[PDB]
């Protein structure tokens, strides 16, 4: 149910950034969410 | 207003309209509405709502 743009092989994929941009990735233990998802109906992301 | 298929766009199979229809809701406190700027009802976002 999660999408995020980048993915590399230190932490998997990324859930945000902060401002001085830099990629704030997920937390093994707690992250993903079983529950974030989507809040629109449509837009199924693909191949990109 | 006029639509047709890419197959045939010479000739038009599906029509439609338009309307000034003065929508309200009375009963609606509308819960997620997404994120617009300032402009129109106009985003790929804002059909949801």
């Amino acid at each position: 149910p999660f999408i995020g743009t980048n993915i590399n092989k230190d932490n998997g994929i990324q859930i945000g950034t902060d401002t001085t941009n830099q990629p704030i990735y997920a937390d093994k233990t707690y992250q993903p969410e079983p529950q974030v998802g989507q809040t629109q109906w449509n837009s199924e992301v693909g191949a990109a | 207003q006029f639509f047709a298929l890419p197959s045939t766009p010479n000739e038009p199979k599906a029509v439609l309209y338009a309307e000034n229809v003065s929508i309200e809701a009375p009963d609606t406190h509308l819960v997620y509405k997404p994120d617009v700027a300032q402009g129109t009802i106009s985003s790929a976002d804002l059909l949801t709502q």
